[PDB]
């Protein structure tokens, strides 16, 4: 059925741009919104369809005092929407309590789209961890669209904060947002600035202006994730089928990502697949091993090399992970995108559950510890203190995450017949 | 040939993922007419975006025998009609065998139906975990696997492979002779022939004790437990049949793989 997007933060709402303006690319749509009569695809799970020859992506677009929305206002995109839903803190519980004063009228912003549409599937949330605005009010969110709607789904696009210590509040948001999407989103989609960055720096030469180069790279994924959706495969073609297979167990729901093409700015199954299992070609930063893996190419792709493919890795010994099910790597295959220049034919996708991730997880599940021995840098703030006057939802959350880092750890080894 | 591969073997998505989904819903003591789903038909390939074709006309999806009546029944036929002066290549006995084919993937398509609807079922439940949910999901997860092999061996072989062919094939009882050798690969890669017969009598074992799942909410903990340990009982023989037919073949190669990645 149809998806609806909310996009929160400024660096969510530009990225969140950024993607519509990558799928314009993508659909028959001219940068105005007027068809093309140039084009198989479908525009109707990401876009309202009329026919006032725009079709509006069905995005919904919150903010918090509009500084960047001005320069989202002044571009050829301002007649590919027009929802009239912008409207004008620095902590997690700063922004829990503005989001929490005004939750009237953006869920009536969010009923209006749900009656707007028939057909409900799910609800892809585009925000940053600790981020400011974002946080808070986004987690805020999250809980009241999980606790209204049961049967949907929820993902979420979400970035790390890590800049390897400076915020010193941000342990602290980002604990409390974890806990918010452990147990109130079905599906989190991980990225970290960190190795975004780090293959900035391998591929371009850049130091200062990087945002507005990974900005691109994030796009670039976020519409590979969603070619498998918008054009028509059989496999996984749903959101939920897709997550029901990639989940192994309702704690670990954190897919890695990859992209086969380094840099863009013939070739056969098995280099692609081989290129893909290196760490370089990875976008997300003792023995830790993945449990479950999914890759999706697009590309001409003959399909009997598939097969001799994945035969090929399972001679390779690069098979050097044992979880405890015989639940396996997985291959999709989809085409690519016709209608736009498409240069480096044939790339890949991987989605995938590896525990690496957990030691980026303790990293904040030892800051803030440490900040919790000194107590001098939660920085008081008087809502802060009134929305909780002995800070032990802090303390609650750090218990149910050392719960997550347990499950992690027994999730590792091929012994998961007891509880971690 | 390409309207066929969107019919009945099914290449279109959302038509049978329309389909089977909205007529699973209503069984049976039900749908026992050809008047209603004839018509779905017709709804479901406008949410293809491959209909209003001359294909799209000269379809026909009726009921071949009313049953007498858990159930794993299917004897609903899709078929597909062309004139007469194209009669003569695309004959009357490769359709009956296309719509035998075609039972077999709507079988398929069951498996998906049910263990969605498990899935859905175990969703409704999440609060506070407890071992007693986790453990029961772990099977679904588990089942939910060999359903992702024996589709990407089927989307290997009959969709796939025999389609490099049948391309490199067409170019007057040349295109006759392509299209029987099409259909005949695709029966042997169905693995209906009688060599693949013990591997094919193991699948609708599997299938049983899914549907047995899927009626079940200890509340009934161990009765399903023991249904788990049958299905993985039931596929490690799977292992060993498959292997002792390539000791005594090219289309078998490919699945002794997929049930079977890093392990013994």
């Amino acid at each position: 059925r149809e998806i609806i997007t909310l996009q929160l933060g400024q660096c969510g709402n530009q990225i969140g741009f950024e993607f519509w303006k990558q799928l314009c690319a993508e659909h028959g749509i001219s940068p105005e919104g007027i068809v093309e009569e140039f084009a198989t695809d479908r525009k109707d799970v990401f876009f309202y369809q009329a026919d006032d020859e725009h079709y509006i992506p069905r995005a919904v677009l919150l903010d918090l005092e509009p500084r960047v929305i001005h320069s989202i206002l002044n571009s050829p995109y301002a007649k590919l929407y027009n929802p009239e839903n912008i409207y004008l803190g620095n902590n997690w519980a700063s922004g829990f309590s503005q989001g929490e004063k005004i939750h009237e009228d953006i869920f009536d912003i969010i009923d209006r789209e749900a009656d707007g549409s028939d057909s409900l599937e799910g609800f892809v949330l585009c925000h940053s961890i600790a981020g400011g605005t974002g946080s808070g009010l986004g987690s805020y969110l999250l809980e009241r669209l999980n606790d209204r709607y049961p049967k949907k789904l929820v993902q979420t696009y979400s970035v790390f904060p890590n800049q390897d210590e400076d915020v010193v509040v941000q342990p602290y948001n980002s604990l409390l947002t974890l806990k918010r999407l452990t147990q109130n989103a079905d599906c989190v989609v991980v990225l970290d600035n960190t190795a975004l960055n780090r293959i900035a720096t391998d591929r371009l030469h850049i130091q200062n202006p990087s945002f507005s180069q990974i900005n691109q790279l994030v796009s670039t994924i976020m519409s590979a994730s969603t070619t498998t959706l918008r054009y028509p495969g059989y496999m996984n073609n749903d959101l939920i089928g897709l997550i029901a297979s990639l989940i192994p167990t309702p704690r670990l729901h954190f897919l890695m990502t990859g992209y086969t093409p380094l840099t863009t700015d013939k070739t056969t199954v098995l280099d692609v697949m081989r290129r893909l299992l290196q760490p370089k070609n990875v976008m997300v930063s003792t023995n830790h091993c993945y449990i479950a893996i999914l890759n999706i190419i697009q590309g001409e792709v003959d399909p009997t090399q598939v097969h001799k493919s994945l035969q090929r890795i399972r001679e390779r010994k690069l098979a050097n992970f044992i979880p405890w099910g015989p639940a396996s790597i997985q291959v999709a295959l989809s085409r690519k995108s016709p209608y736009l220049p498409s240069a480096h034919r044939v790339s890949g996708l991987m989605m995938a559950n590896h525990t690496s991730i957990s030691s980026l997880f303790e990293r904040t599940c030892r800051q803030y510890d440490k900040l919790r021995k000194r107590e001098a840098f939660l920085e008081q703030f008087r809502k802060e203190d009134m929305f909780k006057d002995n800070f032990d939802e802090m303390d609650t959350s750090r218990e149910i995450v050392q719960q997550l880092i347990d499950e992690y750890h027994a999730a590792t080894r091929p012994d998961y017949i007891s509880w971690g | 040939y390409e309207a066929l591969r969107h019919f009945l073997l099914m290449e279109d998505g959302e038509f049978a993922q329309s389909l089977s989904d909205l007529l699973f819903e209503k069984l049976p003591g039900e749908l026992l007419n050809p008047l209603v789903l004839n018509s779905v038909l017709s709804k479901a390939l406008q949410c293809s975006l491959h209909g209003d074709t001359p294909h799209a006309s000269n379809l026909s999806l009726a009921l071949k025998y009313l049953p007498e009546v858990p159930d794993v029944l299917s004897c609903l036929e899709l078929r597909y009609k062309v004139d007469w002066p194209l009669n003569i290549v695309i004959t009357e006995g490769c359709v009956s065998k296309y719509s035998g084919v075609f039972s077999f993937l709507l079988q398929l398509k069951l498996m998906m139906w049910a263990l969605k609807d498990v899935c859905f079922h175990l969703k409704r439940t999440a609060m506070a975990g407890s071992v007693q949910f986790r453990q029961l999901q772990l099977f679904k997860h588990e089942m939910q696997h060999f359903v992702k092999v024996i589709q990407g061996y089927i989307a290997n072989q009959i969709l796939h492979v025999t389609w490099c062919e049948f391309r490199a094939r067409l170019a007057l009882e040349e295109i006759q002779r392509a299209h029987a050798e099409y259909l005949h690969k695709a029966v042997f890669r169905g693995l209906l022939t009688e060599k693949a017969a013990p591997v094919m009598n193991v699948i609708h074992s599997i299938f049983s004790l899914v549907l047995k799942f899927r009626s079940q909410l200890h509340p009934n903990f161990a009765l399903m437990q023991q249904s788990y340990n049958t299905f993985k009982y039931y596929s490690h023989f799977l292992f060993k049949v498959v292997t002792k037919l390539v000791n005594r073949q090219p289309h078998l190669e490919d699945f002794l793989l997929r049930i079977n990645f890093n392990n013994y």
